[PDB]
């Protein structure tokens, strides 16, 4: 409706008998392949991303936002637990870091 | 072919030119309408040869290789169910190319989600695309993943009911 | 010639691979929309009879 791509903002310009809209939009570019999974199996529990998607570069698993590649460590703060690992089709095994663990470790 | 009639008709001026120009405008407007509706992608996408979409069946909407017209069963049913100075101009886009455009749109929305509409087509598995759509309407991803078989069965049943309803209603 | 609808692009779909963008382009596009016409008035008596 407001240009090709993900619309950010627009500018109006007067024209003789008309209006010209300058649509400023965000277009994704330089995409890269990653290996993906619906959920992460850890401690017999299934972890799902709160807002992002699980990606793998070949050896390590990360969670990133869907529209830009920004890999982050899979923790309990960006994932939520629902059910065990027996129901979700295609769940893979990976560790889930806990931020609270070094605090009581030290 | 009456020359006397044309000689008398010339007294009325450029009425014929106005009528021809109006009809020409309507005729180009129809092609513009078809261009706006169907030609919304500049890449012709195709589905993978293996139709592994996590249990989701799209046979009724994807093009049939067996048919010479390369139409879907639903599209074939739709085409079957529709039955002095005058000329009919052919449409600029044939039915085959419109079917090809719909095939490209279907392949893009199945294999790439909504990414192809906003830029380059980024591949995503279909049970992840469905989870994203579930998140769009405010339902968590886990609900989709846990009940993926039931949702796939319901979707296939609904598509079959759509084909039956179209085939059974005049 | 017979027209080509678009350049061919086969998306590499598989059940466990995703494509993630690593960059972006800020694209500005133009949309021209007519708003009004010339306001014309015709004196019917003057036009037909003068
Ligand atoms: C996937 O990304 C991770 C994170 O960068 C890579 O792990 C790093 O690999 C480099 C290369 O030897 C090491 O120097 C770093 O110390 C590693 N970081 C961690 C946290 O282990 C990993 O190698 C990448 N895998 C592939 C296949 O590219
Ligand atoms: C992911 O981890 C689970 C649990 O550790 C694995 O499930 C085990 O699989 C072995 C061999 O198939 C069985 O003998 C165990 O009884 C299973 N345990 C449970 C709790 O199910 C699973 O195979 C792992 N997946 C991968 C790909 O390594
Ligand atoms: C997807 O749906 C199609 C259409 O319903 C299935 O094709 C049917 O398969 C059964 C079993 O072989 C046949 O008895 C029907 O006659 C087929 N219907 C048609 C219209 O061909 C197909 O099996 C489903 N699954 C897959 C994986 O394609
Ligand atoms: C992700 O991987 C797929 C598969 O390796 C890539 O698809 C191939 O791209 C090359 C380059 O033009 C083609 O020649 C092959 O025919 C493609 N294969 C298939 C099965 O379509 C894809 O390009 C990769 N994505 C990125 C961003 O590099
Ligand atoms: C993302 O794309 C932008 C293009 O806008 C890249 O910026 C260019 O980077 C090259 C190499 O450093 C420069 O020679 C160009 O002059 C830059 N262009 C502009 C407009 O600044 C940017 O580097 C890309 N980033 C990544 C991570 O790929
Ligand atoms: C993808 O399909 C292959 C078989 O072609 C299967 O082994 C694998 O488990 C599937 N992965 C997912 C996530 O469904």
């Amino acid at each position: 409706f407001c240009g090709k791509g993900y619309h950010l903002m627009s500018f109006p310009q007067s024209a003789p008998h008309g209006v010209v809209f300058l649509h400023v939009t965000y277009v994704p570019a330089q995409e890269k392949n990653f290996t993906t999974a619906p959920a992460i199996c850890h401690d017999g529990k299934a972890h799902f991303p709160r807002e992002g998607v699980f990606v793998s570069n070949g050896t390590h698993w990360f969670v990133t936002q869907r529209n830009f590649y920004e890999p982050q460590i899979i923790t309990t703060d960006n994932t939520f637990v629902s059910g065990n690992c027996d129901v979700v089709i295609g769940i893979v095994n990976n560790t889930v870091y806990d931020p609270l663990q070094p605090e009581l470790d030290s | 072919d009456s020359t006397e009639c044309s000689n008398l008709l010339l007294q009325y001026g450029s009425f014929c030119t106005q009528l021809n120009r109006a009809l020409t405008g309507i005729a180009v407007e129809q092609d513009k309408n078809t261009q706006e509706v169907f030609a919304q992608v500049k890449q012709i996408y195709k589905t993978p040869p293996i139709k592994d979409f996590g249990g989701f069946n799209f046979s009724q909407i994807l093009p049939d290789p067996s048919k010479p017209s390369k139409r879907s069963p639903i599209e074939d049913l739709l085409f079957n169910k529709v039955t002095n100075g005058l000329t009919v101009l052919p449409p600029l886009l044939t039915d085959e190319m419109i079917a090809q455009y719909t095939s490209a749109l279907l392949a893009g929305t199945i294999t790439s989600g909504w990414t192809f509409g906003a830029g380059p087509a980024l591949q995503i598995p279909f049970p992840m695309q469905m989870a994203y759509r579930f998140n769009g309407i405010g339902v968590t991803q886990n609900v989709l993943y846990e009940n993926q078989k039931l949702i796939a069965n319901q979707f296939n049943s609904a598509i079959g009911k759509i084909q039956d309803s179209l085939s059974s209603t005049p | 010639y017979t027209m080509s609808l678009g350049a061919e692009n086969s998306v590499a779909y598989s059940n466990n691979s995703i494509a993630i963008p690593t960059n972006f382009t800020i694209s500005v596009t133009t949309e021209i929309l007519p708003v009004s016409m010339t306001k014309t008035s015709v004196d019917c008596t003057m036009y037909i009879c003068g």
